[PDB]
């Protein structure tokens, strides 16, 4: 009815640990709520539903979510996080008896078990130069972040994990380049916090 | 194959009048037309029970809507604006909340055409030291100087497209953020282990999917007509 809640656009989880993803509702009356998921360039997808039947309700994967209407929620909980998890979720209710009204979303960032990081700044050079190259910082942990340039002709990214599937083994990296001739990769990440231990070949 | 949309992604110009459209095949009286912004999920533009009977949602200042027919629902813009720029997703619902998405409309409406680019795309081949460190190899992939901030970026490796070691920007960067206008660029990383990088039979490409303007377009400058296109950069293994 009135309204549905979801606070934190962007949220994280330990790859492992459970997942809960938090919805409320306003609604005197017991609505039908609904979570959907999307994956990047996608569309959406329905998980489960609370269609007044039980309470505890059992979507696709493991995904589950108890209607509690004395805390007015309706939380999505799943075991484990798996990479396979980062997405958007959407949490639904049913309204004036004609349409769904939707949350605003949150994403789920699954942060990956790295038992050894090895931080590193590699330099990278174009595959047809004509004298062109990037930085790369890779293979750290969750406990650093990548800091935006502070300079505005060098550009850097935000961090993002791959999973290689070939050999089961994820790892962060951001991006940095410039135009520069005074741009150096021992000096591109200067405005982040970086481990004291990264590597930074010849 | 229920609910279809048209079109999948459409660029336009401000001013311009333009029209989605839904279809779908079980004949459902009920209706709706969304828009999804980041940060704001899915917002209710207008919605229809009938031939006869047209509803506002949260957001309809700016559109107008039309049920032709019982199995289909327009969408129009009278004059976009960029603000209106958004992913557009049309529903269907039975008696009990069972809903159908279409696939969804990437729509961006432009001030001026002028100012369409492709991107320039390059793929930046593995460190001699990462290899070396690691046993592992990371390409990097940088499209620049593309505008809109309106592509598709994909890895194909001998010829076949991949999900796997790969990662791309969620959201492109602003080559010059002070500007209405600014450019955009994006990175992607692509790691394999050193064995397969090392193999000078493997071909990695980049591939940008980019949208722009079409064959109807008028075009005045020198340069480039800025159409949909593709473009790609690639690198073949090597052991030095």
């Amino acid at each position: 009815a009135q309204s549905v809640t979801q606070l934190g656009s962007h949220v994280s989880v330990s790859e492992g640990a459970l997942v809960l993803l938090r919805c409320n509702y306003s609604s005197s009356v017991p609505p039908y709520l609904f979570w959907y998921v999307q994956y990047p360039n996608q569309g959406l997808q329905l998980l489960l539903k609370y269609t007044s039947a039980a309470t505890l309700v059992k979507g696709i994967n493991g995904f589950e979510a108890e209607f509690k209407k004395s805390e007015t929620s309706f939380h999505l909980t799943k075991p484990s996080a798996h990479m396979s998890d980062a997405a958007e979720y959407f949490c639904a209710v049913s309204e004036q008896d004609d349409k769904i009204i939707f949350g605003k979303g949150t994403r789920l960032h699954i942060l990956p078990n790295i038992q050894n990081p090895d931080p590193a700044v590699y330099q990278l050079r174009d595959s047809k130069s004509s004298d062109k190259s990037v930085c790369l910082f890779t293979d750290f942990d969750s406990q650093t972040n990548v800091s935006q340039s502070k300079d505005s002709d060098v550009y850097i990214t935000d961090k993002c994990v791959l999973d290689m599937r070939s050999m089961d083994f994820k790892s962060n990296s951001a991006v940095a380049w410039s135009n520069k001739s005074d741009f150096a990769c021992a000096n591109a990440f200067n405005n982040s916090i970086i481990p004291e231990d990264t590597f930074f070949p010849s | 194959a229920d609910v279809t949309q048209t079109p999948r992604n459409r660029i336009t110009k401000t001013g311009k009048r333009i029209m989605l459209e839904c279809s779908q095949t079980k004949g459902h009286d009920r209706m709706y037309w969304y828009r999804q912004d980041p940060g704001l999920g899915l917002r209710l533009i207008y919605y229809s029970f009938d031939v006869k009977d047209i509803n506002k949602g949260e957001i309809s200042d700016g559109y107008s809507v039309s049920r032709q027919a019982q199995a289909k629902f327009s969408l129009s813009l009278e004059s976009a604006i960029p603000n209106q720029t958004a992913l557009y997703f049309c529903a269907t619902s039975d008696e009990s909340y069972g809903y159908t998405f279409g696939s969804g409309t990437r729509l961006t409406v432009v001030e001026d055409l002028n100012k369409v680019s492709p991107p320039e795309v390059a793929v930046f081949e593995p460190s001699e030291a990462e290899i070396s460190h690691t046993q592992k190899a990371t390409l990097v992939c940088l499209a620049t100087g593309f505008y809109p901030d309106h592509v598709e970026l994909s890895w194909w490796v001998n010829g076949k497209e991949v999900h796997s070691g790969v990662c791309t920007d969620p959201q492109p960067l602003k080559e010059q953020p002070a500007l209405n206008d600014s450019r955009y660029s994006l990175s992607s990383r692509l790691r394999v282990s050193a064995t397969f990088w090392q193999n000078p039979r493997n071909h990695f490409r980049c591939q940008v999917q980019f949208y722009g303007l079409s064959e109807n377009d008028e075009w005045t400058q020198d340069r480039a007509k800025p159409v949909t296109q593709i473009v790609s950069a690639e690198a073949w293994g090597r052991a030095d």
